[PDB]
């Protein structure tokens, strides 16, 4: 239960091959986040591959009326 | 465009006192400070990380440019990643890393970035691979795939110019382009004071922390700087009166650093709004602002990370 | 029409739910009362420090002593507290600059999102935008930003010009797409196929210069009225 990071030394907490979004902000890339308490690397989001060619196109066919919210 | 300054940390009886403990003793009864400095350097460093996610962070799709890079004559090998270095950066990247470059923890300390620069560089090779293979669309919905010269020619229609000119002229711009991408390299790299401002970040925070440790040598006048001869010394009756000045001295030096930092946070704050408005707006659009996306008609851009700090490519 | 209207309603409904349900979202406003509150707590607390004195009450340092020791212990209360006063009104210097900052910026919002249609990418909300509407809050304004999504796109093989008769014909405003056996023009931003005319492209030069042409026929609204 004891883990080495570049920020220090981490006692409490397991590491976890997975990943996730980062919650509790630790450092160097590492988070930790409660399920016991566990500690990751951050995962910077969903991967995406895009089927570019050369001369194919997309085109939208529907819409969405959108609401959001700046405070 | 710097965007983010370093995360430091200071002890505040380490500092203030030296190796003895009853000077702590004696600290405890001139208040709270060490609150207000703890709560104010975490402001800070929080800040940090919130002011390199607000510019870096704006995509939540990790997008990847395809394995064959031909693109209609156009040349993206000097932005793109580079596979065969370790670091998984471009060379323009690499250069700029290496253009810009002791451990005395008396309290001082200096606290790692949340966002390592891996991915920093993932994030940029994102935004290079989403702005090269769908356009402007997956700035605003669902990536879209375009061919480049078609991209290349909405923009021109964009800028008041009509199709033909781009369809019949394409060699000599893909060539112009290119020719342009090198001599963007070579003046990056034969130019001493081009990254003029990430350096004088830098240098302003190491000379801040040097000034402040080196203040520590003073007497403040004091009959001796150094408080452990002052307690082997004198009647504590008396010797208290001496640290009291010493700890008063100390205290007010280290509420002026204090303040240093905050308004430099401030400032460097302000210059990454900046940089979070011109990379929502050039590199995820086309913008018609005169000279907000460098000089003359802007067609397009490109991001590239650096030390605390981005590099735009209009 | 009718769907645009039905689903601006839903939206303005989840709006509501989305702000009646989540604690979070009016952090921003929340943290202006939090740090003025804590400042001036501790600004208070300050008051009760003896500063390196033998005593924190005035009034037992008078009584309690003679002027000459007396007034050296006041020297440095006073001192100390004049010393704190100083940094809590530096601070609120500071945070008084950062919220003209941020009062300018909404300002700015205000001026150009809703008083008129803004172009610029993510100003005015995630997506091409469309309107917005102002809303007091304590010591703030909340906007909301009515924006267009598109959604559910089709593939499509594309061609950037049409040789015919010799001729190079380029689409006025659309761009060529194709199914796979004929060819249409149709506009950027929605699937709206069309007949290729004359009226919607223009000619310019010949078509062994542009790379990637492909060959089709134009039709002509013109040839029909002339053939009767
Ligand atoms: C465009 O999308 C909208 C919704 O995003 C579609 O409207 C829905 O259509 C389905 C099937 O007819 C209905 O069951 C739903 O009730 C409709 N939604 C609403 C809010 O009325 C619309 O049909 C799509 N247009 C096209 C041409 O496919
Ligand atoms: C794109 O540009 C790069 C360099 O900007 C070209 O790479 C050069 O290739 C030649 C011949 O293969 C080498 O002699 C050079 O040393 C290369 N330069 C560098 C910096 O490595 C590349 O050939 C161009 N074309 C493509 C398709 O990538
Ligand atoms: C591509 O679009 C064209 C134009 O709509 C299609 O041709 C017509 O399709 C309709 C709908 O099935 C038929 O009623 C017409 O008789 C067709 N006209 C001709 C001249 O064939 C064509 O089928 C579409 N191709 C594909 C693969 O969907
Ligand atoms: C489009 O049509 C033109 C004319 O019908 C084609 O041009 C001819 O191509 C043949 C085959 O290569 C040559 O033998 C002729 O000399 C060409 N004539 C002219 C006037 O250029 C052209 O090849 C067609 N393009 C495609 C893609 O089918
Ligand atoms: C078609 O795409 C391939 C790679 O996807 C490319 O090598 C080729 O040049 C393209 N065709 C034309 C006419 O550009």
């Amino acid at each position: 239960n004891v883990f080495q990071t570049r920020a220090g030394c981490l006692i409490g907490a397991e590491y976890v091959n997975n990943s996730y979004e980062c919650d509790i902000p630790i450092g160097a890339g590492i988070c930790a986040s409660y399920q016991s308490i566990i500690a990751y690397t951050m995962s910077l989001g969903a991967e995406n591959s895009v089927a570019y060619s050369n001369n194919s196109i997309a085109i939208p066919t529907n819409f969405t009326i959108s609401v959001t919210t700046e405070i | 465009l710097p965007v983010s300054m370093t995360k430091t940390s200071v002890d505040c009886t380490m500092y203030i006192c030296g190796d003895s403990t009853e000077c702590s003793n004696l600290l405890l009864q001139y208040g709270s400070f060490c609150t207000q400095l703890k709560r104010a350097l975490t402001g800070i460093a929080v800040e940090q990380d919130k002011n390199t996610q607000e510019v870096f962070a704006q995509v939540k799709q990790i997008y990847k440019t395809p394995p064959i890079k031909y693109f209609g004559g156009f040349n993206f090998s000097q932005i793109l990643p580079d596979p065969s270095k370790p670091s998984k950066r471009s060379p323009i990247e690499d250069l700029l890393f290496n253009k810009v470059t002791a451990q005395k923890f008396k309290g001082l300390t200096v606290l790692p970035p949340l966002l390592t620069d891996e991915m920093i560089a993932q994030y940029t090779s994102a935004l290079l691979a989403g702005t090269i293979t769908s356009g402007w669309t997956f700035g605003a919905g669902p990536a879209l795939q375009i061919p480049f010269p078609m991209q290349m020619a909405y923009r021109f229609n964009g800028i008041g110019v009509t199709q033909n000119v781009l369809y019949e002229n394409q060699k000599l711009i893909a060539n112009q382009f290119n020719s342009a991408i090198g001599k963007i390299q070579d003046s990056l790299s034969s130019t001493p004071s081009a990254l003029g401002k990430l350096q004088d970040v830098v240098n302003h925070n190491a000379q801040a922390l040097n000034t402040l440790v080196k203040q520590l040598s003073s007497k403040f006048g004091a009959i001796s700087s150094v408080l452990n001869d002052i307690f082997s010394r004198l009647d504590p009756p008396e010797a208290e009166v001496q640290i009291d000045r010493l700890i008063t001295g100390r205290l007010q030096s280290l509420q002026t650093y204090v303040t240093q930092q905050l308004i430099r946070a401030a400032e460097i704050r302000a210059s990454a709004n900046l940089a979070a408005t011109k990379m929502s707006e050039c590199v995820l659009g086309q913008s018609k602002r005169v000279d907000f996306c460098g000089k003359g008609y802007h067609l397009m851009s490109f991001p590239q990370s650096a030390p605390h700090g981005v590099v735009f490519l209009h | 029409q009718k769907l645009i209207a039905n689903q601006f309603n839903s939206a303005i409904g989840k709006i509501q739910d989305s702000l009646s349900s989540t604690p979070s979202a009016l952090g921003k406003l929340q943290d202006v009362v939090n740090h003025n509150a804590q400042a001036l707590n501790t600004l208070v607390k300050q008051l009760s420090s003896k500063f390196g004195a033998i005593s924190s009450v005035l009034n037992d340092i008078f009584s309690r002593l003679d002027p000459p020791e007396a007034e050296v212990q006041i020297d440095r209360l006073i001192t100390g507290r004049l010393q704190s006063l100083q940094t809590y009104v530096t601070q609120q210097l500071i945070r008084a600059a950062e919220i003209r900052a941020s009062a300018n910026l909404a300002a700015t919002k205000m001026s150009e999102c809703v008083l008129g249609q803004s172009k610029r990418v993510d100003f005015c909300g995630k997506g091409y935008h469309l309107m917005s509407f102002p809303q007091s809050a304590p010591h703030g304004v909340v906007f909301l930003h009515v924006t267009y999504v598109p959604a559910q796109e089709k593939n499509f093989t594309t061609a950037p010009a049409i040789c015919h008769d010799g001729k190079a014909h380029f689409p006025r405003e659309g761009v060529f797409v194709s199914n796979g056996t004929h060819w249409f023009v149709t506009q950027r931003n929605f699937y709206e196929p069309q007949i290729i005319t004359t009226d919607n492209t223009f000619v310019s030069g010949n078509c062994d210069v542009v790379i990637g042409i492909v060959n089709n026929t134009v039709y002509d609204p013109l040839q029909p009225e002339l053939d009767s």
